[PDB]
């Protein structure tokens, strides 16, 4: 569309054009090149609030869009018709895919992202330092699209997983893994925030032993 | 009894046979042998271990690979389950391939 | 602390698949080489394509492309306005000046090749690399019992 | 105490040659 | 096995075998195989008698 081009243009310059340069060739020292990107790093950047970005520290992070889904197109579409790159998966519908993300293979999946996604993330996709004030945020926000876009480009000191490394076949089941073990509820009590040890032992602390030495004093006598 | 001399031959490989912790899955059994770069996709009831070349991965990617002999593969019968397991189950054996931009 | 002179975000390098060199006044973005492969060399014979996107900031400049792989060959306008670009190569994605090489010497996927681009006031040499866009894994045979 | 044996050079290196491969156990 | 292979006065031990688990080379086979010889209520004697 020749009307949708434009429309995404008047949204950059705005917006984006202090740290990306007016031909996307990248102000040094400010921001990079957006020359080859696509229009999935444009969409995972700005659909989950990273982009625009605020100041320059360790790591941006990310907070409330600034555009809707309409401005969201207009933007990608923009910076697809300069290099090229990704492109989001649509729907029959011309909508982007959410339900038709979801994969059938759930173990499969789920050993694949032990192997390629454990290391960052936890086991069940909770947070992960990182070197020096970076980190690997939770997987619990995402929509199935934003996962799926995550891991086709590359944000950061994240690794990009190409369609030939990893096929868009096997990242429906790594998706279907990161949606269903973040819906599943807890068995056998209060989830205590899924990390382990360091949670089990402060609540033992501050729970039981409180318990027991209120019961000691109660029962038992001073001086 | 469980006493056990550690620096004892018992790995053969292309010069005699050698203590364990001087070798791995990527030493060469006899000499000119090819150890391909395989990694981990499907089931174990799928080929676990397939091929791979340079152009699969790109600029700022990783993956894990491990040491795969065209003498073990697909894993259908039982001879050749127990030789994909001692693969994955090496010490030693898993290496990160990294891409490094131009 | 993070947060200084030396910043861990504002050097980040695009994930592109491609050289950002710069040249005389002229910044030179995503520069690769189209050449689907089919076994472990691109035997010579063979065209091959040379992508990427020419940009200053502000009034014309004129280009040449020399390279050691076989020659490489020119088609289009070849200028560049005040302030807009040259593409010449379309990557897959896009929704007309083209470059293509003669490949006098074989080349191979994971390896960089010298390339020297000429203006009419700057030159350098950029030492692309290869990058295959949009297309899916390729069949692998299977193997047997062993 | 450094590492022995752990050292930078200054060497350019060759393109490794492709792999051929003798054909069955010696 | 066929009719002819025992002589008369003889006897043998025969377990159920189907058409669908033959060939314990793969490991499914194998599982299969192994499961019918570890029946508890699975072998079975056969006897010629003379005529
Ligand atoms: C002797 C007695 C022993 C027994 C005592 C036990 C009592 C405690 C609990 C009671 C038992 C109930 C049994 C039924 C269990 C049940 O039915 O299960 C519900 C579900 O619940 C959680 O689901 C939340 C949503 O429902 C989901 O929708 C959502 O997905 C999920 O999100 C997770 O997953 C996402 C991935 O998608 C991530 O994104 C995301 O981050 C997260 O990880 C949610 O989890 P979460 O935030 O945990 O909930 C928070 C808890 C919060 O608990 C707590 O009060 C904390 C208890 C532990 C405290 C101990 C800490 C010690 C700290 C020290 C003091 C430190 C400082 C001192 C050291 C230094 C000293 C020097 C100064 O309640 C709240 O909501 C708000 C607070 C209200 C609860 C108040 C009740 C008790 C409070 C006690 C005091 C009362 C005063 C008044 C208070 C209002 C998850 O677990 C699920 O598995 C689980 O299924
Ligand atoms: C508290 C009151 C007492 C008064 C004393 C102190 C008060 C203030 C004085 C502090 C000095 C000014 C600091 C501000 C400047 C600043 O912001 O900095 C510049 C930039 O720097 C970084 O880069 C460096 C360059 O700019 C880059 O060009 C370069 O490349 C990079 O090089 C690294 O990186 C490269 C890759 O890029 C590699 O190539 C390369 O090899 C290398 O690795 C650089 O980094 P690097 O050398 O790490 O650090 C060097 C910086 C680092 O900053 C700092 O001041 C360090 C901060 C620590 C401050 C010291 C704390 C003192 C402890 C307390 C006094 C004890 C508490 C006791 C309680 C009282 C008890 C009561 C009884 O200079 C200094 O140390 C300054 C020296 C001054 C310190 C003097 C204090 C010690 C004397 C003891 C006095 C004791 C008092 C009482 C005794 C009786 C960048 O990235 C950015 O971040 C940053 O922007
Ligand atoms: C690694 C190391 C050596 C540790 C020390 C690091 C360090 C510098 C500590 C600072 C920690 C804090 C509090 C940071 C914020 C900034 C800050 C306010 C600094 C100091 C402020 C100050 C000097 C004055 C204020 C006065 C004052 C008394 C402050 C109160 C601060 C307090 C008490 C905060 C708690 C401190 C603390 C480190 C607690 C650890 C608790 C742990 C390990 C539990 C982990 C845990 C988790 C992670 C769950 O998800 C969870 C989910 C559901 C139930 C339970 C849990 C649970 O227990
Ligand atoms: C009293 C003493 C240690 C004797 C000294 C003897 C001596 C000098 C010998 C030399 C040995 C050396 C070299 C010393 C180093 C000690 C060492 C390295 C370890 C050895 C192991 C050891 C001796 C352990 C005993 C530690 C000890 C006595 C702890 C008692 C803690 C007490 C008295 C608190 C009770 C009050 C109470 C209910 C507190 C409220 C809850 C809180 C916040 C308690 C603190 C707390 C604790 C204690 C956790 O471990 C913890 C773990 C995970 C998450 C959170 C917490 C946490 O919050
Ligand atoms: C107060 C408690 C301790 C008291 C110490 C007083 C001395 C008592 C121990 C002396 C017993 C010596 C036994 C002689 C036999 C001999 O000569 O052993 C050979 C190698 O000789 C040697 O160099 C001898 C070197 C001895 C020094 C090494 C011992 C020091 C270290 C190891 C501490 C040991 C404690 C172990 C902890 C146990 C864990 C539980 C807490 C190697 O044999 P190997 O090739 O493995 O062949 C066989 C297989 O076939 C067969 O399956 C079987 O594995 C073996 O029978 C094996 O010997
Ligand atoms: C300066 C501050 C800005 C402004 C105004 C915008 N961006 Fe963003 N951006 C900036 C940096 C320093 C970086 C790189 C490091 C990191 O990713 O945090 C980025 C990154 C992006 C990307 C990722 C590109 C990649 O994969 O190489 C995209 C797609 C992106 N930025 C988009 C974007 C858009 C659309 C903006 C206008 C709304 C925008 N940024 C503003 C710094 C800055
Ligand atoms: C270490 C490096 C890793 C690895 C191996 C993976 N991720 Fe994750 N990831 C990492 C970081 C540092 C970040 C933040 C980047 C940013 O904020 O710009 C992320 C981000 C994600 C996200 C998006 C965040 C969200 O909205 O919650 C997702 C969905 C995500 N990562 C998933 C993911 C998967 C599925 C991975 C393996 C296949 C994976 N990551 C690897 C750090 C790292
Ligand atoms: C008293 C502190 C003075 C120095 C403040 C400088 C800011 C350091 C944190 C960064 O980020
Ligand atoms: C307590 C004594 C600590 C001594 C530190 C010695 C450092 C050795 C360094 C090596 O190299």
């Amino acid at each position: 569309q020749s009307a949708l081009l434009r429309t995404g243009k008047q949204l950059f310059e705005t917006s984006c054009v202090s740290c990306h340069g007016a031909n996307l060739q990248g102000v040094p020292d400010r921001g990079p090149s957006l020359i080859g990107t696509g229009e999935a790093a444009v969409y995972f950047q700005v659909s989950t609030g990273r982009m625009p970005a605020m100041r320059g520290e360790a790591q941006a992070p990310s907070k409330p869009p600034h555009f809707d889904e309409s401005q969201i197109d207009a933007l990608g579409a923009y910076v697809q018709a300069n290099g090229g790159g990704p492109t989001v998966p649509r729907d029959d519908h011309g909508a982007v895919a959410q339900e038709s993300l979801i994969g059938g293979d759930v173990a499969r999946g789920g050993d694949l992202f032990r192997l390629n996604c454990a290391s960052c993330h936890n086991f069940t996709g909770k947070g992960g330092a990182l070197s020096s004030g970076k980190y690997a945020p939770d997987l619990g926000d995402a929509n199935p699209a934003q996962i799926y876009t995550a891991m086709l480009t590359g944000p950061q000191n994240m690794p990009k997983f190409s369609d030939r490394q990893l096929t868009p076949d096997e990242k429906r089941d790594i998706v279907a893994y990161v949606r269903e073990s973040a819906e599943t509820p807890s068995y056998g009590g209060y989830g205590l925030g899924g990390f382990g040890p360091a949670p089990e032992g402060m609540a033992m602390w501050i729970i039981g032993m409180v318990a027991a030495i209120g019961v000691a004093m109660w029962i038992g006598s001073r001086a | 009894g469980l006493i056990k001399n550690p620096w004892k031959p018992v790995v053969p490989t292309a010069e005699g046979k050698k203590a364990v912790l001087w070798t791995s899955g990527w030493t060469p059994r006899f000499k000119g042998e090819t150890i391909y770069l395989a990694r981990a996709t499907g089931r174990p009831g799928e080929s676990p271990f397939v091929k791979m070349r340079p152009e699969d991965i790109d600029a700022g990617g990783m993956e894990t690979v491990f040491p795969w002999r065209e003498s073990d593969g697909d894993g259908t019968t039982v001879e050749s389950e127990h030789k994909l397991t001692e693969i994955a189950m090496g010490v030693r054996n898993p290496v990160m391939l990294i891409r490094i931009k131009p | 602390c993070s947060a200084g002179q030396i910043s861990q975000t504002t050097t980040q390098e695009p994930a592109v698949n491609g050289v950002n060199a710069q040249a005389g006044q002229v910044s030179l973005r995503n520069v690769h080489l189209r050449a689907p492969q089919q076994t472990d060399y691109v035997e010579p014979g063979t065209t091959v394509e040379l992508l990427f996107v020419a940009a200053n900031d502000s009034s014309n400049k004129l280009k040449s492309i020399t390279s050691d792989v076989g020659e490489v060959t020119l088609t289009g306008d070849s200028t560049v306005p005040a302030d807009g670009v040259l593409i010449v190569g379309e990557p897959d994605g896009q929704i007309a000046v083209t470059a293509e090489v003669e490949l006098t010497k074989p080349i191979t996927n994971g390896l960089l090749y010298d390339f020297t681009f000429t203006f009419e006031d700057g030159e350098t040499t950029v030492a692309v690399p290869i990058s295959a866009g949009e297309q899916p894994r390729r069949p692998v045979p299977p193997a047997g019992p062993g | 105490c450094s590492p022995p044996g752990e050292t930078a050079s200054s060497e350019p290196g060759t393109t490794p040659a492709i792999w051929t491969g003798s054909p069955s156990p010696a």
